């Protein structure tokens, strides 16, 4: 048995024409109390992928050190090691694919979801999801945890099948995105009002933007509503 | 005999005892005028205080049911409180029940039935 303790919300993302966009926020909450403003959990691996961990903290930190190591371990030998041959994203994550499937084997989860998110030497898109269980899937959009059952149905609208990826552009994205953490920051407990964002683009590399904060806000209407029913 | 003390018809056709109650009424020598006005209602009546004795200011025909009605009575006042206390529980129960404030006619409607 591992249950969580400390925890991260929300991680969201979607493909585009010339890359990928991801965002989560930084909030680790340890039940009701907020206890940790700050917890950054994207963690870029090499220049061209980011891995976005949810769930539990205690483990998003033990994935960090398998993930520094990595870089670490492929670096040895010839420097066409890191030229043509360095760590594409589909590497980084059949290697947490693989970890996560064995660690439920023994009844001893890992207690995470995951996605990876980058852009081949190859030039194609690439983002997928693991978990705790060891399912995988690829789509155009991606989501994790509360996120799942909300910020996906409104990102789905822009991109919606596999033909629509060559249209959407980054202005498009990034606004979608953006719009997302305001209904997550609205319609959930555990979140907050900074949240990290990035954005790999296949010809300009990692653009890693943080500390953007969720701005207009509707509460206009409030102050009208009044009672709970029948009071005047 | 006993057509006339209990309220079965009489063999003409009529509830006399009914009959008799409204003799009952005239029996305080009070008057009363009510007036609709265009956005508000003044009701009048006497206040005859018969001793020096009495504390004027207890003796009293006008009974609040509610902010929205008032209630004039007219007849013996042992009647009145207890018409009048029938009349505030009936007030809040249908406030309670339907989650607005009782209109007039709906508690003259109720009045009507429990004298029926």
């Amino acid at each position: 048995t591992q249950q969580p303790i400390v925890t991260g919300t929300s991680v969201i993302s979607m493909k585009y024409d010339n890359g990928v966009i991801i965002a989560a926020d930084n909030l680790g909450s340890y039940g009701s109390l907020l206890r940790f403003n700050g917890v950054e959990r994207l963690i870029p691996v090499g220049d061209n992928t980011v891995v976005g961990i949810s769930g539990d903290i205690s483990d998003m930190q033990h994935i960090e050190r398998l993930l520094k190591d990595l870089v670490t371990e492929n670096a040895y030998d010839n420097p066409l090691a890191d030229a043509e041959e360095a760590l594409e994203p589909s590497y980084i994550f059949e290697y947490l694919a693989t970890v996560m499937y064995q660690r439920r084997s023994k009844m001893n989860p890992l207690w995470n979801a995951i996605i990876v998110a980058g852009v081949q030497s190859n030039g194609d898109q690439f983002l997928r999801y693991v978990n705790l269980l060891g399912v995988t899937y690829s789509s155009p959009t991606l989501a994790t945890g509360f996120g799942a059952h909300m910020a996906n149905p409104l990102l789905r609208k822009v991109v919606d099948r596999e033909s629509d990826i060559p249209k959407t552009t980054v202005q498009v994205a990034e606004e979608a995105i953006v719009n997302a953490m305001r209904v997550l920051y609205y319609r959930d407990a555990r979140s907050s009002r900074n949240f990290s964002l990035a954005i790999i683009d296949k010809n300009t590399g990692l653009t890693f933007k943080k500390n953007l904060q969720v701005e207009n806000m509707k509460w206009d209407f409030a102050k009208d509503i009044k009672g709970y029913g029948t009071q005047k | 005999g006993y057509d006339r003390h209990i309220t079965i018809f009489s063999p003409e056709g009529r509830l006399y005892q009914v009959e008799y109650a409204f003799k009952a009424t005239n029996q305080t020598n009070i008057n009363s005028l009510a007036v609709r006005g265009k956005d508000c209602t003044v009701v009048i009546s006497q206040k005859k205080v018969p001793d020096k004795l009495l504390d004027p200011t207890t003796v009293s025909y006008i009974f609040c049911i509610s902010r929205t009605i008032g209630m004039v009575v007219n007849g013996p006042i042992p009647d009145a409180r207890n018409a009048a206390l029938r009349a505030k529980a009936e007030a809040a129960e249908f406030r309670y029940k339907y989650g607005y404030d009782m209109p007039c006619d709906v508690l003259a409607k109720r009045m009507a039935n429990l004298s029926q």
